[PDB]
RNA sequence: GAGAUGGGCGAGCGCCGUUCCGAAGGGACGGGCGAUGGCCUCCGUUGCCCUCAGCCGAUCGAAAGGGAGUCGGGUUCAGA
RNA sequence: UGAGGCGGGGGGGCGAGGGCUCUCGCUUCUGGCGCCAAGCGCCCGGCGCCGGGCGCGACCCGCUCCGGGGACAGU
């Protein structure tokens, strides 16, 4: 399918597209609070590495955690 | 006839004359947490360099030809829980005494396919929220010789079947009358997307100042230029 | 080993104010349309006493233009005014005593207090027991302004913040001595536990 | 009277059958009173010499 | 759609009733304080006698968690008489003692014998 | 003064802070609508639509602060 | 600050040589008053009789709530 296609891409940080779209959502979660719920997986390749199964019953929740 | 008594009394709403009255005030709402966040992240839309493979999204198809293209995809709907049900009791009824073309939606279904080059056409959402998902597939149908093109809106793309969303759907196959109805629109739309792919790359997104800034900056060049025009004569 | 009385005042919990009979926020009037366009005209109340500051403190009463009803403001009385005079606020106001305006639209030298040192702040400068400022040069590009500042240091500020025309009232007050420490310990007792200093 | 005995005491040992009765003082009522005309008297002076300025003008 | 003030308010939702699909608790619990848990027994005592003849009243020692209107109609529908009214006072012994002043036109000096007490 | 929520911080029990990065009112006024009762009179009651709202921060904190309203006589071994 | 009128483009009065440059869109003697649209135009409903609405009044356009710093404070 297309998650190998999201595979690779996920690994070029460095690069433009990423460069911008990873710095959108730091945008972003940084507005919002410190713990609330995300409705979708927004790195949806690496979920269903990890078991996620998109189906009634799985809830993911989007956090911050302070760096250093 | 009239009635004298009836005296005409304006209102001078002076500066420290008379009380305001009830007029507009939506520009300077306290929009909630959420909703101002929800707006200005079409700022960030307009004011950073967009790189251009994501730019690609504003630059979407027309009013005219998304009419035809989904009137032209208002007859190759998938069969639904009842058009299966209605499927399989026609097979188990022939069961006591060849499929024709359907969509495909989803880019699991789609990537494979144009990998295998069984598409003639592919239809494209534009607003997917990880834009990542769908970012490689206009510059890999370019690769594959596929046209693509990029419709507005994913729910109204999303009822060509019966649920929610589709990102990605796909014409394979059509029927026999079918043919002359979108050999004009691949030579409409590959004049658009796939032979103007070298254009595409070069065109970055965004980069849009303000409109209190623009007038900023065009006011001092509107005195700087204004002055330089007289000094020769 | 133990901690220095100087370095006890940081926590507090004794050294906190004591804000018992205080008024309230002696502050300017917060910007807005009619103060930033035109003027707007106001009433002295009454003239009441904060304890704890020197200076003293005006009720002054306005008629908002949106709602009807009647706002009260605390301003830092400039010495000269009297119950009932009509005190005007705004840019298009004219120059003399308890009048407040920004600087840009007055002439050079003036003398006035109460100031602030951002734009729309509600003053924060020169408002102690009868201290001023005065505009010592404008800016007409990039709207800037000189102004000394009672300690003898020359400020540069922006021209849109504002003050009051005039001296605080009670000038001079540090030129009575207090002569007994009860009395020096009665003014302490309005601000904070710190009067009695140990060497 | 105390202010919650209020309730108790009828209307007519509450105010005095005026204007401003039982809120204000009379001799600074009829202070308002010839306040209140003087002002619109004298701002319709403002008006009529207002009516002579733009047409000599 | 004009907005008259900048603070915008959040609308004012719909709300639904409590619709069960089942009643959490089984039966309604029999309550435990009916009108003969709350009379516990009057009393014999030689301060008590002296108060019926005089005041026209009558003692006793009511549940601790008892009220003076549960008090009025306990005695008012188990020895039939009517009540004027009804002072408790809590002993140092824990429970509560109430003196019970009946409705003037009956004598409690006979009611006492149809309750025993003499 | 004390102390929840929002928020922030914290490995964590928790701590921070009390109007501060918050959709913080579950309120009414009349109007229209739809209904219900007792002489469904008229009024009482519920639901929807339209219209109205400055509150200021949940709460706790005084048996000497604030706080409407009771006194005389007589009565018990001991209570007024 | 209860985020109440920010910035352009338009409408008129003050002015020298029919637009252009722009001030300006109205409040100052005085311890009064000011909210809950007059007015005006135009639709609709009902037995000349009572009762509703739209748009002016009260320009239009916008994307950052106004402001001030600013790739530096700061972490």
């Amino acid at each position: 399918g297309a998650y190998k296609y999201i595979q690779e891409l996920w690994r070029k940080k460095q690069s433009d597209v990423m460069r911008f779209l990873l710095r959108v959502r730091c945008w972003q979660y940084r507005q919002l609070s410190a713990l609330h719920r995300a409705p979708r997986p927004t790195r949806p390749d690496k979920a269903r590495r990890l078991g996620y199964k998109a189906k009634q019953g799985y809830v993911i929740y989007r956090i911050r955690v302070r760096r250093g | 006839v009239v009635n004298p008594l009836f005296e005409k009394r304006p209102k001078n709403f002076g500066i420290g004359q008379d009380i305001q009255p009830k007029r507009d005030l939506t520009r300077f709402v306290k929009w909630p947490r959420y909703i101002r966040l929800q707006r200005q992240r079409a700022i960030l839309y307009k004011r950073l360099k967009v790189p251009p493979a994501i730019n690609q999204f504003t630059q979407v198809l027309d009013r005219q030809t998304a009419t035809q293209l989904l009137k032209l995809a208002h007859k190759y709907r998938p069969e639904t829980k009842q058009e299966k049900k209605q499927r399989l009791l026609a097979r188990a009824e022939k069961k006591a005494a060849k499929r024709p073309p359907v969509l495909r939606a989803g880019v699991n279904t789609v990537t494979t396919l144009v990998e295998n080059k069984k598409a003639q056409l592919v239809v494209i959402a534009h607003d997917v929220d990880p834009i990542e998902l769908v970012v490689f597939l206009p510059a890999l149908c370019r690769k594959m010789g596929v046209p693509y093109c990029i419709l507005k809106g994913k729910a109204r793309l999303g009822r060509l079947v019966h649920r929610k969303t589709c990102t990605t759907v796909a014409f394979t196959q059509v029927n026999s009358e079918d043919k002359g109805a979108l050999a004009k629109l691949v030579e409409a739309i590959r004049t658009n997307y796939n032979d103007r792919y070298d254009e595409i790359r070069r065109h970055w997104g965004g980069n849009v100042l303000g409109p209190k800034s623009v007038a900023r900056i065009a006011k001092l060049e509107k005195a700087k230029a204004k002055e330089l025009a007289t000094k020769l004569g | 080993g133990r901690v220095i009385r100087g370095q006890r005042k940081g926590a507090g919990s004794v050294f906190r104010a004591h804000v018992k009979h205080r008024k309230g926020a002696a502050r300017l009037r917060a910007v807005d349309f009619a103060e930033r366009h035109g003027y707007i005209k106001g009433i002295v109340k009454d003239i009441i006493h904060d304890p704890g500051r020197g200076a003293p403190l005006a009720k002054v009463v306005f008629r908002d233009p949106y709602r009807f009803k009647k706002r009260t403001e605390l301003f830092i009385a400039a010495e000269g005014i009297h119950t009932g005079q009509f005190v005007y606020c705004g840019k298009k106001a004219q120059l003399n005593i308890g009048n407040v305006l920004p600087v840009g639209t007055m002439p050079e030298g003036t003398i006035v207090c109460c100031l602030e040192e951002k734009p729309g702040d509600r003053g924060k400068l020169a408002r102690a027991s009868g201290n001023y400022a005065t505009v010592i040069s404008h800016n007409p590009e990039t709207k800037k302004t000189r102004v000394k500042l009672p300690s003898g240091s020359k400020k540069v500020i922006s021209s849109a913040n504002r003050a009051v025309v005039g001296v605080v009232a009670g000038g001079g007050r540090i030129d009575k001595p207090i002569l007994k420490a009860g009395r020096a310990y009665h003014k302490y007792k309005a601000k904070r536990n710190c009067w009695p200093r140990v060497r | 009277v105390r202010p919650k005995v209020l309730m108790r005491l009828s209307k007519t040992k509450k105010h005095v059958s005026r204007a401003y009765g039982g809120s204000m003082c009379a001799k600074c009522v009829r202070d308002r009173i010839k306040r209140a005309f003087l002002i619109e008297e004298q701002k319709i002076v403002v008006k009529v010499l207002k009516a002579q300025a733009q047409s000599q003008k | 759609k004009i907005r008259t003030s900048p603070t915008f308010r959040r609308p004012k939702t719909l709300r639904l009733r409590r619709q069960p699909k089942y009643p959490r608790k089984s039966a309604p619990r029999r309550n435990k304080l009916d009108h003969y848990a709350i009379i516990k027994f009057p009393l014999t005592t030689e301060s008590a006698m002296k108060k019926i003849e005089d005041n026209n009243t009558l003692v006793f020692i009511v549940d601790v968690k008892a009220n003076k209107h549960q008090i009025k109609q306990a005695v008012k529908k188990l020895y039939d008489i009517d009540v004027a009214k009804v002072n408790t006072l809590i002993r140092p012994d824990g429970e509560k003692k109430a003196y019970v002043r009946l409705a003037p036109d009956y004598d409690a000096l006979d009611v006492a014998n149809k309750i025993g007490i003499i």
